């Protein structure tokens, strides 16, 4: 497929390595008793085993020459050839989580500075203003954009900096 | 003056004797503010009302449970209901969580703004439900044989009643949640054992309250 | 004044200008005095239609039950003949009902704007306009002797009765799987094996 | 003025003005005037309902035996069909009770007959309407209304006391009265049951379970059979 | 009571609570959903 | 006023003379999306568009959807439309995507510059005769004209009702859209097939025993 990796529902060396480690798990899983709790905490062990290989081949991830999954990073070579949900979902699912995150932070500082002990608000918590905040956050990216156009999410050239600037 | 929880020690600052059943009772100090101590109050109730309900429920069941009319035991009630009846556990859940969050969510409100939810925007209703205190919502619905405005020395006398009633219904109930934990039976099952071998059929002879 | 139900209060914008005003609005749905007009001629209008329908509904069962072409029900008139599709007479119905619609529309836009016949300019209707209420040809044998008010309301009486008629025979026969004329021929039979609870548990 | 305790204080609300009126109120449940014009009605629909479910009781016993009452509207007959009886007792009494409703909530404003415009009800106090409801009045109101309040909290009581001698005994009144006029020292409430901390015995329920009707299959409990003894 | 919740407020009670509450999301996530690699 | 929570505080930003006069307003900003008042301009449009084809769409799912459960219109699902349509269609469906797509950027950037200046496409000369018809109505959103061929616009005393009806039935075609994708994914049948599941038993074919939307029971 992609830069010569096989499919892992095709390999073969992924059925081994599913092999190997069911035959480790088995081979720990002899020297109990049948109804034990030793024996119960394997075969539960060996059950996620096998439902975690029988997901990985599920999703039509690519294996190499040593049976392992390769993740696909180029936009459209993965929405081209379906490995979109492994870059590409999970970047833009972690640029709103992280975005929120400094959002919500962003919006307590300029919240807290309108007083007269920033400080003292940034070493106590005031509690109800940051989940206000917390849950106001989650519409950050429009309201990001908005005070980009708006001129006020950078601050001027009133800025500190040295003699040679 | 009044009779406190515990004779000799003085009642705190914070309770002064307002409130129905108020004893003083407050060593860790869990409502010196008076908001909270509002919220708290409420809660008070509606724990009590909540647990007053279930506490006649699981005594009602109990007494048609001994006495051999096929009523199930109250940890089976449920069981034998979703699967006697035809009906779904998770339909009947969300039809629950539905009806009792619209009703829930209106005493929320009511409690953020304290006269808001009689403004007609439920159906055309004004005035049925503004409350008159704190967790006493008495109007046409709540309270329709309306005793809460006639003689109202006999209305703080119910309100001193139903907190009384209330946490001693609320002690029941954790009475039948622990009497079922260690004995495994049925309630008033517990109370004919007790009444068969007082001195011998008690939580002294379990090995489950005091494993000793 | 005659209430729906006696003792009730009765809302301010229902004064009895209008034909058969009981009071009757718990839903306040004409509080708007445009609205009302919308809906005073649009009660107009259904019930007229409703009982036109019900008289097309009763008379030819009527007469097909005594001793002319067919004697077929309502609901199965679509599977006949009638020299020509059903189409082609949708589209000249069509034709006709958008000429006199839209003239009875501008009426009611404009009150004393559509009065006289186009072609032959001389033929005019008189200057009592009163939007659903036209008159002049529309009135030929000379009624409206009794002033106006009483023919109204009867008029208002018999159309809403007819439109709970139509509304009628649409639930029975789409409930009963019959003829409206053999289900009253059913309850005269024996009234007390026969009701709606009845036919109802009967499924 | 006679008390239902002869000595006591009556409540503070309850002055001697509504007929019947003896001092009775331990809950407070008349202490606001607008529950109480309720109240007065209700207890008023109440016993005279009960006092002709009493008179209809005693005189269905005593004309046409070996029928239970309990047991009327099972083994009655008609070509009128079930469906059609409880039609007409439907829309009949939901026209009465609208029209008395109405009365109670405006007070005095269905007075004239509707059909006829002749024929008007005249003024009078709710629950006591007069006119062709009253042609005939033997004596004065203030004393004939006690008179009917008084026989109809008897009567009430009396239906109540039908309706339990018949779940416990499965026997009509005349029959468990004559029943107790056999043996008085052995057939009475405590002499069919008891508690004690040991055991508790409670009477057998004389009717069975779930009547078949025309294959319906009414289910017929026996009230609170549970908490009886 | 009010000094008390002041001092629950403060910055590493605060991170202690919300870091028990994110870590124990992601536990929670981990265990009802084991072993995601995708989507 | 009317408000999404009876109770609720309402926002400032839709407690002013230029929201409260808006369509719908019912203080339901949460996130508090709408509090300059240039986003809130946006949003307007935003929403206007969006109920607008929301409509559309949603009655070209409903009414073919219903007429096909009666005799005429043998009509695909809408979730096979597509394919049925492009098999007896005359272009594949990349070139109708491009004619679509030019087609809707022309009428777009008319929309976009009528945004960005209200007095825009009055322009003498830009247009052949269309010029003087393509200005708005004094309220932004709402254009006339062309636009709004049977008048009914003109008449004021009936002008805030048609606008809270459009507003009304656009949010909820917005929901009824919404609802056909869950439906879709979750039932793999129809939503006139899901409204009849829903009517021939209702406490037992629903969103809590479909096994897809609440998976802990
Ligand atoms: C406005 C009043 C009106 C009412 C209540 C009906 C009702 C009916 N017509 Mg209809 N029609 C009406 C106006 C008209 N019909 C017709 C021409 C027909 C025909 C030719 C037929 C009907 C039929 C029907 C049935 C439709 C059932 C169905 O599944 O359709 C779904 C099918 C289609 C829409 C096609 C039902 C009895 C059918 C019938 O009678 O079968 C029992 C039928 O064959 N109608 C014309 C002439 C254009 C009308 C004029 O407005
Ligand atoms: C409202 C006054 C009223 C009272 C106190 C009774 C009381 C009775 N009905 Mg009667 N009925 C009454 C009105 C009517 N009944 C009937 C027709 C019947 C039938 C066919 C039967 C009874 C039966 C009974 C008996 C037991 C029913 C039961 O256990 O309830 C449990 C059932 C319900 C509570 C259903 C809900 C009804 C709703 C609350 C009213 C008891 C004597 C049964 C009997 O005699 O067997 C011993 C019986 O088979 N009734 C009709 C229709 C004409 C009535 C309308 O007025
Ligand atoms: C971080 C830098 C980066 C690099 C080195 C690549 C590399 C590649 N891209 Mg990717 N891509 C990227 C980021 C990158 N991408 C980003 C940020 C986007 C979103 C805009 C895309 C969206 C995208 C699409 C839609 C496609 C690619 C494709 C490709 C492959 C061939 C592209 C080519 O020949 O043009 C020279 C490379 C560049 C100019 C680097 C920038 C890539 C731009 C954004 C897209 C170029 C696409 C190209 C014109 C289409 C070639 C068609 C192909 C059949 C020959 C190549 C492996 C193509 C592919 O799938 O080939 C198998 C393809 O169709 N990329
Ligand atoms: C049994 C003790 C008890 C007492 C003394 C009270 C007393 C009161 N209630 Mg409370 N209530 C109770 C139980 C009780 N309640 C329970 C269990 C619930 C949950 C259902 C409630 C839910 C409730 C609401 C929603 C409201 C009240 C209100 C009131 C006040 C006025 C109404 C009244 O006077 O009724 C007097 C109470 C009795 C005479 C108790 C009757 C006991 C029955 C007969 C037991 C048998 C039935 C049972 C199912 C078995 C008064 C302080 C109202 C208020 O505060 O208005 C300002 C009001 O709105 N209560
Ligand atoms: C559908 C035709 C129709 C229309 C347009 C009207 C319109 C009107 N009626 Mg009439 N009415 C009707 C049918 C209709 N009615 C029928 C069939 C009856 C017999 C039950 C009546 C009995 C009645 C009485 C006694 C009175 C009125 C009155 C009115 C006026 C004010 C009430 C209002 O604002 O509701 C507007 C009505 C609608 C918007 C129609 C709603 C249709 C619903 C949605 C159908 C629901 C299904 C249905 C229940 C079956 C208004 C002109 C009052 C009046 O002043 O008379 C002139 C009045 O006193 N109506
Ligand atoms: C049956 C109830 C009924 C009543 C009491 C009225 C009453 C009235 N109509 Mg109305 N009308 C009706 C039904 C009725 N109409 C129907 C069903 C239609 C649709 C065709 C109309 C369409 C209509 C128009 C276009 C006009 C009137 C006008 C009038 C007013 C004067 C004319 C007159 O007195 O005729 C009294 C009605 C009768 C005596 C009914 C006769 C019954 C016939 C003969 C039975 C037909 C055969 C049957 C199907 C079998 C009067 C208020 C006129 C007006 O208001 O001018 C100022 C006017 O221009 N009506
Ligand atoms: C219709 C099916 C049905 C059946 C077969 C039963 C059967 C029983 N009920 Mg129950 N009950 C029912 C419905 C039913 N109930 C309903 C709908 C309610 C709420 C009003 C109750 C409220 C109730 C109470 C408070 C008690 C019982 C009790 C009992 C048991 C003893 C008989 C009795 O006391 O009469 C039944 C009691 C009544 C007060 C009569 C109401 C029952 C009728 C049939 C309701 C019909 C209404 C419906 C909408 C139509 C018996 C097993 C007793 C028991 O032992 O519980 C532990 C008891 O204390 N029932
Ligand atoms: C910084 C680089 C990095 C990256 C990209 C990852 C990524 C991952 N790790 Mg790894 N890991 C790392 C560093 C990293 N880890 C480090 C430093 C350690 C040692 C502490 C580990 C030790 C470790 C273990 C033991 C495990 C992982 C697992 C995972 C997978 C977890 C997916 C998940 O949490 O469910 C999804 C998460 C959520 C749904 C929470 C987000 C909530 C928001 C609201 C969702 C929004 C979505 C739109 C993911 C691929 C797990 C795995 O099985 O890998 C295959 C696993 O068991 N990691
Ligand atoms: C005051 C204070 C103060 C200071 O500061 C501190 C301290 C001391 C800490 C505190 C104290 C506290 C306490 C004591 C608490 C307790 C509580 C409780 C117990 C509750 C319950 C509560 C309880 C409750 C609600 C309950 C309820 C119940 C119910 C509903 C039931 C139900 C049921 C029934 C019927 C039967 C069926 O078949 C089943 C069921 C379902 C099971
Ligand atoms: C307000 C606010 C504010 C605050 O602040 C916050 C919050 C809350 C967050 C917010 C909210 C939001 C929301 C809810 C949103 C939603 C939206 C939607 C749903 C849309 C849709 C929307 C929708 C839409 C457009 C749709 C449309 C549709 C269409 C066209 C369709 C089409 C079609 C058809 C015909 C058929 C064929 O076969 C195919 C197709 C092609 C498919």
């Amino acid at each position: 497929d992609i830069a010569g990796l096989t499919p892992c529902s095709e390999s073969k060396a992924y059925a081994k390595l599913e092999k190997k480690e069911l035959k480790t798990l088995e081979k720990r899983l002899k020297q109990y008793e049948a109804d034990s709790a030793p024996a119960v905490a394997l075969k539960a062990t060996m059950e996620r085993t096998k439902a975690r290989f029988a997901n990985y081949a599920k999703a039509g991830l690519l294996c190499g020459n040593d049976g392992l999954p390769h993740l696909i990073a180029d936009p459209g070579l993965a929405l081209k050839y379906g490995h979109a949900g492994e870059v590409f979902i999970p970047t833009f699912g972690f640029l709103y989580v992280a975005g929120y995150i400094g959002y919500v932070g962003r919006q307590y500082l300029i919240a807290v500075k309108g007083e007269a002990k920033p400080t003292d608000k940034e070493i106590i918590i005031d509690v109800p203003l940051a989940t206000k905040l917390a849950w106001q956050g989650a519409g950050w990216p429009l309201a990001a954009v908005q005070e980009l156009q708006r001129g006020t999410l950078l601050e001027k050239e009133e800025n500190i900096t040295v003699s040679p600037r | 003056v009044r009779p406190v929880w515990f004779p000799g020690n003085p009642p705190p600052a914070h309770l002064d004797g307002s409130l129905a059943g108020d004893y003083g009772f407050d060593p860790l100090f869990l409502g010196q503010e008076p908001q909270t101590l509002k919220w708290y109050v409420q809660a008070e109730l509606v724990h009590g009302r909540f647990a007053m309900l279930g506490a006649a429920g699981i005594i009602l069941t109990s007494i048609g449970a001994k006495v051999g009319l096929g009523f199930p035991e109250w940890y089976d009630a449920g069981k034998v209901v979703v699967e006697k009846n035809n009906i779904d556990f998770p339909t009947l859940m969300v039809i629950q969580f539905y009806l009792m969050g619209w009703a829930e969510t209106k005493r929320w409100y009511d409690f953020k703004n304290p006269g808001s939810q009689a403004d007609g925007s439920f159906l055309g209703f004004t005035e049925e439900f503004k409350g008159l205190e704190n967790g006493y919502p008495g109007g046409r619905f709540f309270d329709p044989m309306g005793l809460s405005r006639g003689d109202a020395a006999k209305y703080q006398e119910y309100k001193q009643k139903e907190v009384k009633n209330g946490r001693l219904a609320m002690i029941a109930c954790l009475g039948f949640a622990a009497q079922y934990a260690a004995t495994g039976k049925g309630p008033l099952d517990n109370l004919a054992d007790h009444l068969a071998d007082p001195n011998h059929v008690n939580f002294a002879t379990n090995g489950v309250s005091i494993p000793i | 004044l005659p209430s729906w139900m006696p003792g009730a209060d009765l809302p301010g914008y229902l004064n009895g200008t209008l034909p058969g005003d009981f009071g009757f609005d718990p839903l306040y749905l004409g509080q708007d005095p445009v609205k009302l007009k919308w809906y005073a001629q649009a009660e107009l209008m259904n019930a007229r239609f409703a009982m036109l329908a019900v008289a097309g509904i009763l008379v030819p069962e009527l007469l097909s039950n005594i001793g002319p072409g067919a004697g077929v029900a309502w609901y199965d008139a679509g599977k006949f003949e009638y020299f020509a599709p059903a189409s082609s007479l949708f589209g000249v119905q069509m034709l006709l009902f958008a000429w006199v619609e839209i003239r009875r529309y501008q009426d009611f836009v404009k009150p004393g704007s559509a009065n006289q016949d186009p072609i032959f300019t001389n033929n005019k209707l008189p200057d009592g306009n009163e939007p659903g209420y036209p008159g002049g040809i529309f009135d030929p044998f000379g009624w409206s002797k009794g002033d106006i008010k009483s023919l109204k309301l009867k008029e208002i009486k018999n159309g809403r009765l007819a439109m709970l008629a139509f509304a009628g025979f649409i639930g029975q026969a789409y409930t009963t799987g019959t003829t409206p004329l053999k289900n009253l021929s059913t309850h005269l039979a024996d009234p007390w094996s026969t009701t709606v609870w009845q036919n109802d548990l009967a499924r | 003025r006679p008390l239902w305790l002869p000595g006591s204080t009556p409540p503070a609300h309850l002055k001697g003005d509504l007929p019947g009126d003896f001092g009775f109120d331990p809950l407070g449940l008349g202490a606001n005037a607008e529950s109480l014009k309720w109240f007065k009605e209700s207890e008023l629909v109440h016993s005279r309902w009960a006092m002709a479910a009493v008179a209809g009781i005693l005189v269905q016993e005593i004309v046409r035996p070996d029928v239970f009452w309990y047991n009327a509207g099972k083994e009655v007959e008609s070509p009128l069909g079930p469906l059609g009886l409880l039609a007409v007792e439907f829309f009949l009494m939901h026209w009465v009770e609208v029209r008395r409703w109405q009365d109670l909530r405006k007070p005095g404003s269905v007075d004239q007959d509707p059909i006829f415009s002749q024929y008007k009800l005249p003024p009078h106090e709710v629950g006591y309407p007069g006119g062709v409801f009253a042609p005939f009045i033997p004596g004065d109101l203030a004393e004939l209304k006690v008179k009917e309040i008084k026989n109809g909290r008897l009567a009430m009581l009396a239906f109540v006391g039908f309706v339990m001698a018949a779940q416990v005994t499965g026997k009509g009144p005349i029959a468990a009265l004559q029943e107790h006029l056999a043996d008085p020292w052995g057939t009475t409430i405590f002499s069919k049951a008891a508690v004690v901390p040991g055991q508790a015995v409670a009477p057998p329920c004389k009717i069975p379970a779930s009547v078949s009707y025309k294959g319906i299959e009414i289910p017929t409990p026996c009230f609170l059979q549970g908490l009886w003894p | 009571m009010k000094d008390f919740t002041t001092y629950l407020s403060t910055a590493p009670v605060i991170a202690t609570i919300w870091f028990t509450f994110t870590a124990g999301l992601l536990i929670e996530i981990n265990r009802y959903f084991p072993d995601p690699l995708v989507f | 006023r009317q408000s999404w929570l009876p109770g609720s505080q309402i926002p400032a930003h839709l407690d002013t003379p230029a929201a409260q006069a808006l369509a719908g307003n019912f203080g339901f900003d949460p996130l508090g999306l709408g509090k300059d008042p240039v986003a809130l301009r946006w949003y307007q449009q935003a929403e206007l568009i969006h109920c607008r084809t929301a409509m559309a769409g949603v009655a070209g799912i409903l009414i073919p959807g219903l007429l096909t459960k009666a005799g005429a219109l043998n009509v695909p699902e809408w979730y096979d439309a597509g394919k049925v349509a492009i098999e007896n269609s005359f272009a594949p469906w990349g070139s109708l995507l491009a004619v679509q797509l030019f087609l809707c950027g022309f009428v777009e950037a008319k929309r976009w510059q009528d945004i960005r200046k209200p007095g825009s496409q009055g322009e003498p000369g830009s247009f052949l005769g269309f010029e003087a018809s393509l200005k708005g109505t004094s309220e932004l959103g709402y254009p006339g004209g062309p636009f709004d061929p049977l008048g009914l616009s003109k008449e004021a005393d009936k002008w805030a009702d048609w606008k809270l009806k459009e507003v009304k039935n656009g949010r909820l075609a917005m929901l009824a859209f919404l609802g056909f994708v869950a439906q879709k994914y979750a039932t793999g049948a129809g939503p006139v097939d899901n409204l009849a599941a829903h009517l021939k038993d209702p406490w037992h074919v629903n969103y809590a025993t479909n096994g897809v939307s609440l998976p802990f029971l």
